[PDB]
């Protein structure tokens, strides 16, 4: 299977057609992605396959092939991009300066921006191209818009 | 049977567009992973 670094679309022919059904991030040989987009399922690479490594529910993450390596955070300050992945369209970079969801637990950075559910996982960047966090678990506000928290995961 | 296809490089890019507001709420975060805006 392809191991090459970089965004890649999570596809099933399960539904009609060929379907995207999320994105994720290759990295020092581990894929990334949130768990609400493979339910913690394998996924195929070609004719190699990815098995499940490391996952949780409520921090909607999981890892293939080994464990979590992204550990960049949002420095709570300056502009960030998504790199969103929508489904049947070109990877596109998105700048914008995260809004912030606090919590009795801390606060986490957010992105308000909204895209087709299958762009889940796109990875969100500093401006060093570190992935600070994944797209796609967050909450409707008031006026109707969305908004995606900056999910990060822990690298032990 | 899910699959996986590449789409790019991540690399931050010089004058993408820039959009989007930076609202600050109050948020609460279910076992089951899912947010909720609290009032
Ligand atoms: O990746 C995505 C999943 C979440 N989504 C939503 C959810 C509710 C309302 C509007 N957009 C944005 C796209």
């Amino acid at each position: 299977g392809e191991t090459t670094d970089g965004v890649y679309r999570v596809m099933t022919r399960r539904l009609l057609g060929s379907t995207q059904v999320g994105v994720g991030v290759m990295q020092e040989g581990v894929f990334h992605t949130m768990w609400h987009v493979t339910k913690g399922a394998a996924l195929r690479s070609g004719e190699g396959r990815l098995d499940p490594y490391w996952g949780d529910v409520k921090q909607d993450l999981v890892s293939y092939c080994g464990p979590w390596k992204l550990d960049a955070a949002w420095d709570g300050l300056s502009e960030v991009q998504l790199l969103a992945v929508p489904p049947g369209e070109r990877a596109k970079n998105i700048q914008t300066l995260p809004g912030i969801f606090k919590t009795k637990d801390g606060d986490i950075g957010a992105v308000a921006l909204d895209y087709p559910a299958g762009t889940s996982g796109s990875p969100i960047l500093d401006k060093c191209g570190r992935v600070i966090g994944l797209y796609g678990n967050g909450v409707v506000i008031k006026n109707g818009s969305y908004v995606s928290a900056i999910t990060q995961g822990k690298r032990e | 049977d899910m699959y996986i296809e590449r789409a790019g490089d991540i690399t931050w890019e010089k004058d993408a567009e820039v959009t989007g507001n930076s609202p600050r709420l109050d948020v609460a975060l279910d076992e089951s992973g899912d947010f909720s805006l609290v009032e």
